[PDB]
């Protein structure tokens, strides 16, 4: 019958496919190319990666999610490991390069598995269980302390680990009293959550990098209306307002008809005495400063300034609203509305003014009980006050979760020589070709402390050995790699701490990937 | 031959040739999908010509995603579809049971066999096939609560065994059941909200027990308003609160400066009626389709009231048949009878992303499943195994009939028709024979994916059925057979039925067709 | 005997390890020191 070669699929001729073993090899080699380049980035010794963006600008950053972000890749397991760190920084903000090592490591120990005759889905069958012995081994040697306002210092001691690492290390001692004061400020005590619209992180370059500070207040980027203002207040009452101070007009098309020359003067008249209306309601509440959404006129201008009332002109939507939570006032939508009830307060309101440029702010403090606070970065680089941005705001999510979970471990590579004993141990007793699978589980696990010592300068399997042989001879499951220096291999007395939940998400969030990984065998892409 | 009767490109061929060319080409779809079938199968992965990469394991989204052209292969990618609009589970049982079907009768067509005597021998099969499942399909009688929730059980955690999820079926599977008990009568499947949700781990899923949808647009003065609320009463609108034209078909002629100011007071006095009239009622959370502007917004925060806008009409609809409101177009009306009502109503952080909650509803018809898991496809592959048992525990409520499975069935059904082949004489014995033993492909494969030896293992199978063991099915963590009944691996007796009817009609016409046109552009 | 058999980045994108990245950032910045020095001090040119 001649069995010619038929035509099936549309474009047969320019699509490819694999199957079989390759297939799967292919994904391992994928997937240990990837997680060897952030193996430098970990640890307190570890370095950073310059970025180039597509058209012309430049990102250096030390954060395993922005770095695997920016990254163009092609392959389609590469963009599997970027969306498990992605997944990771907006749950918990921390740990984010410490992920893809592990499940690049994960992968790799499987490899001379299945060369033996292993089936995939008995490997993936195994992981799991050992993630079940690591898990619940993690709250067994969990320790809680506290969490409240009149103590702080465990929760000083928290962030300062998590600063070590990025370059913000000169003066991470004044950064990490920062990040600490402005969440428990904004965060509500039974609800248990922080709102992050709340907090303001702004940045503006120029000057030094420990000049930066924590406003209690609202600084928003305006200046006032008149030149011949003037420039502090000591005692204001913030007017609040929505609407513009133009004369009014309906939305539908109105129409006005003017058939005689007294409808005319009538007019002029009706213009003069609204824009004086206006200026007596806002004095008479006892208004001292004006705030308005929208523009100002060239004769209401004027009327605020002779009157001795300050006003600001044209700020934002979502400002607006944060200086109504901070001062305690209103917002009103009209004139007519306003009354001496629905007025801030605050306790002084400056304009500074930075060097030899026109650039004004407006800030805004010394007010009472707020839920509103912002920081102000400060730096002579453009590239210092983006790292800066991205530092704090991952101190700030390590404290949101310790409201959630006050137990914490110790890190430095504690943990995981302890789980991986636990792991180790307990698949002593397993004979169903599941001791394979466990083993390589607690070896895969093992690859942390072995990333910190090579970056550190030490030699890996020589001080790794060490730590194990000194944590089963004792009971002190709190000993880890000496990477400053220090002398002593405690972590307790080091002061490194870890929260729990952190270190649980990189263990149940990295197993789940790989078995997604080890069930995939076919691929069929278009050729190019 | 100056004039031809057909355009230049018209492509024909006929004879055997042309049909044995189309059972060979049956062999490529079959052995596309060959590899995802039972709780050892592999997942596939398609690329589209764009970039996006769809990751699974189901026959029906496979076929699908292949740009297939042949006239004749199609017929199996149609017929996928049916399944999983029948039944939906079995998708990748029909496409080898449709392949398997042709393959036998493969070397009967080159004998010079006229395919009508086939096709007799087809349709006489399946009937005594589908006739002979439910004599001995297995009842129960007076199904009480308790064994009418174990035996839906069972069965989605069967349809679970051989999905990406196959660790956490238990967790799953008790999900599944409690959702399709809250329906009533129709079992709508728009009355389920599935929700995605990046970060968290597969063990972290929810099932609430009310309505659940995303933070929508929000303008100043949001956040001065509370957000957790004990009893409150929901006035589920559909109303443009925000200050507007009355009709864009209007037009105004005013002649004196005092009616000038009396028309700009005329719209501030509309939308403040309509706000003052929703506050008397005691209303506490709004909700409305069409947008809710800023004065608005700001005239509820200064009243502890909550507002949303530009809520989705698929998920007010599911909240009045969780809360008891309905929808008004007015607020004329607003009445003790047109309100909600739940226990707690709150705004929480999942995953960095605010989600409104009403949980609390004992009237409630309706849930909604939030899933939690690593990646985009981690969650599109979760759900599509969530939607296998949702069909699978549906159609068990309307036929409380199940069976035995893991090739349990596929054998006493090859078993049965290898006894009356040899009775009836003539061509019937080869082609009913032949279709006894294209049955036992179901059964390879279970060994085949999993590395066993699956011939000494067939070799057991079929001398367990010939003595009189009809459940004796495989095992694929004892390395042997056993009996599937006892181990608790059920599926309805509907899920084979429909799969032979479409795996024989499909058969049946790729036979009958002799030749082919194909025609220019 | 490539930068590993198998192809993670697109058509067009490069990426430098640590032993030419240094060399790159270190002439890169030593060239912009040297075109400036000349106009240093009371005596620069222009
Ligand atoms: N002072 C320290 N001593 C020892 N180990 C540390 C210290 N500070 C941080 N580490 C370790 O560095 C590891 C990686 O953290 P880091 O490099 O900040 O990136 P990420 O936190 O995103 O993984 C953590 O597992 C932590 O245990
Ligand atoms: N516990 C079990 N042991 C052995 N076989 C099983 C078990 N559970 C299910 N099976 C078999 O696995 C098959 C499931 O195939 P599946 O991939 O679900 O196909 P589809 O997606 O088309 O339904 C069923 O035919 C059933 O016989
Ligand atoms: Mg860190
Ligand atoms: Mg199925």
């Amino acid at each position: 019958e001649y069995g010619r070669p038929f035509l099936i699929i549309k474009d047969q001729d320019r699509k490819s496919r694999l199957m079989g073993l390759e297939a799967l090899k292919s994904h391992i080699m994928a997937a240990k190319a990837v997680a060897n380049t952030m193996r430098t980035s970990l640890g307190p010794n570890g370095l950073d990666k310059m970025m180039v963006d597509k058209d012309g600008d430049v990102t250096v950053t030390n954060d395993g999610a922005t770095i695997l972000s920016m990254m163009d890749v092609d392959h389609q397991i590469a963009k599997l490991m970027v969306e498990l760190s992605k997944s990771q920084d907006d749950e918990i903000g921390d740990g984010t390069t410490g992920v893809v090592v592990l499940a690049g490591a994960l992968l790799e120990e499987a490899e001379q598995l299945l060369d033996r005759g292993i089936h995939p889905i008995r490997i993936a069958d195994g992981y799991e269980q050992a993630a079940r012995v690591a898990i619940e081994h993690l709250d067994k040697i969990s320790d809680s302390v506290l969490v409240d306002i009149k103590d702080t210092e465990p929760l000083i001691q928290t962030a300062k680990t998590t600063l070590g690492s990025k370059v913000v290390n000169s003066c991470h001692r004044q950064m990490a009293e920062i990040a600490v004061n402005a969440v428990l400020t904004v965060a509500d005590m039974e609800r248990r959550d922080v709102d992050f619209e709340l907090i303001k992180v702004e940045g503006k370059v120029g000057g030094r990098l420990e000049d930066t500070k924590l406003i209690k207040g609202v600084i928003v980027d305006k200046d006032f209306s008149h030149p011949q203002m003037p420039k502090k207040v000591e005692d204001a009452k913030i007017a609040i307002l929505t609407c513009p101070f133009e004369p009014p007009k309906p939305k539908t098309k109105h129409k006005l008809d003017v058939t005689s020359v007294e409808d005319y003067k009538a007019l002029q008249k009706y213009e003069k005495e609204k824009f004086e209306e206006m200026i007596q309601q806002i004095k008479e509440t006892g208004a001292n400063l004006a705030i308005c959404q929208w523009g100002f006129d060239d004769e209401a201008n004027h009327l605020l300034l002779q009157n001795n009332l300050p006003a600001v002109r044209w700020v934002g939507g979502p400002e607006i609203e944060l200086i109504a939570i901070a001062t305690g006032g209103r917002i009103v939508p009209r004139f007519s509305e306003l009354t001496a009830e629905k007025l801030g307060f605050a306790g002084l309101v400056q304009e500074i003014s930075f060097g030899t440029t026109k650039d004004k702010m407006l800030v805004i403090e010394q007010c009472k009980n707020s839920r509103a606070v912002t920081i102000f970065i400060r730096g002579g680089n453009k590239m210092i006050i983006e790292e800066a941005k991205r530092s704090l705001h991952d101190a700030l999510c390590v404290i949101r979760n310790l409201i959630r979970d006050n137990r914490v471990v110790y890190g430095g590579g504690a943990a995981e020589i302890s789980c991986a004993l636990a792991v180790s141990q307990e698949a002593d007793k397993c004979p169903t070709l599941e001791q394979y699978a466990m083993r390589a589980f607690a070896d895969a696990l093992e690859v942390i402390p072995m990333a910190l010592s090579e970056n550190s300068g030490m030699n890996p399997i020589q001080t790794m050995t060490e730590v194990r042989a000194r944590q089963v001879k004792e009971m002190n499951p709190a000993l880890g790699i000496d990477c400053l220096h220090k002398g002593t291999n405690d972590m307790k007395q080091q002061h490194v701490i870890e929260t729990l939940i952190g270190k649980k998400q990189q263990i149940s969030l990295a197993t789940q990937m790989v078995r997604m990984i080890l069930k995939i065998d076919d691929i069929r892409k278009p050729g190019e | 031959t100056p004039v031809i009767l057909l355009k230049e490109g018209t492509d024909s061929s006929q004879g055997i040739p042309q049909l044995v060319s189309n059972i060979s080409a049956c062999q490529v779809i079959a052995e596309a999908v060959r590899t995802t079938l039972g709780p050892r199968g592999m997942d596939k992965l398609i690329v589209d010509g764009r970039g996006k990469a769809t990751i699974s394991n189901d026959g029906a989204t496979i076929l699908k995603l292949l740009d297939v052209v042949h006239p004749a292969a199609k017929t199996l990618v149609d017929i996928a579809k049916s399944q999983d609009a029948e039944v939906g589970d079995g998708t990748t049982s029909v496409t080898l049971l449709a392949a398997e079907f042709l393959k036998q009768v493969k070397p009967y067509v080159e004998e010079g066999l006229h395919p009508q005597i086939i096709i007799r021998a087809f349709r006489t099969a399946t009937q005594l096939a589908v006739n002979k499942i439910k004599e001995i399909a297995v009842t129960v009688k007076k199904a009480d609560k308790v064994e009418q929730r174990k035996l839906l059980e069972k069965c989605a955690m069967t349809a679970l065994s051989s999905k990406l999820i196959s660790q956490q079926k238990a967790f799953f599977a008790k999900m599944v059941v409690d959702a399709v008990m809250m329906l009533d009568d129709l079992l709508q499947l728009k009355m389920i909200g599935i929700k995605k949700v990046q970060g968290g781990a597969l063990e972290d899923s929810q099932l609430v027990a009310g309505v659940a949808f995303k933070k929508t647009f929000s303008y100043a003065g949001f956040e001065m308003q509370p957000k957790k609320y004990h009893n409150p009463k929901i006035a589920l609108l559909n109303v443009e609160l925000e200050l507007k034209a009355e009709k864009d078909n209007a037009e105004i002629r005013v002649h004196t400066v005092e009616d000038y100011q009396a028309i700009v007071d005329a719209e501030w006095n509309i939308l403040y009626d309509k706000l003052e009239k929703i506050h008397h009622s005691g209303a506490k959370v709004v909700l409305s389709k069409l947008p809710i502007g800023d004065v608005a917004t700001q005239y509820f925060a200064d009243r502890d009231m909550f507002c949303a806008g530009r809520v989705p009409e698929e998920d007010l609809k599911r909240t009045m048949m969780a809360c008891g409101g309905s929808i008004q177009t007015s607020v004329n009306a607003l009445s003790a009878d047109v309100l909600g009502r739940c226990q707690v109503f709150e705004e929480t952080q999942i995953g960095g992303e605010r989600y409104n909650f009403f949980t609390g509803c004992p009237k409630a018809k309706t849930c909604t499943f939030i899933l939690r898991g690593g990646a985009e496809q981690f969650m599109e592959e979760t759900e599509r195994s969530l939607h296998d048992a949702i069909m699978i525990v549906r159609r068990a409520i309307k036929n409380d009939s199940v069976v035995a499975g893991g090739g349990a069935i596929e054998m006493e059904l090859s078993k049965y028709l290898r006894d009356y082949s040899r009775t009836i004489p003539g061509k019937q014995q080869l082609l009913i024979g032949a279709y006894a033993k294209a049955l036992e492909i179901i059964p390879r494969q279970l060994c085949d994916n999993a590395g066993f030896d699956a011939t000494n293992i067939l070799n057991k199978l079929r001398a367990r059925h010939a003595q009189g063991g009809t459940w004796y099915g495989v095992d694929i963590n004892n390395e042997d057979i056993a009996d599937n009944f006892e181990a608790f691996v059920w599926e309805p007796a509907m899920v084979r039925i429909n799969a032979l009817t479409a795996a024989s009609e499909a058969a049946c016409l790729i036979v009958s067709v002799d030749e082919t046109i194909k025609n220019p552009r | 005997l490539s930068l590993a058999p198998v192809n993670i980045f697109k058509a067009g994108a490069d990426e430098e390890r640590a032993e030419t990245a240094r060399l790159t950032s270190f002439i890169g910045a030593i060239a912009i020191g040297d075109l400036v020095k000349s106009t240093l001090g009371p005596k620069g040119m222009d």
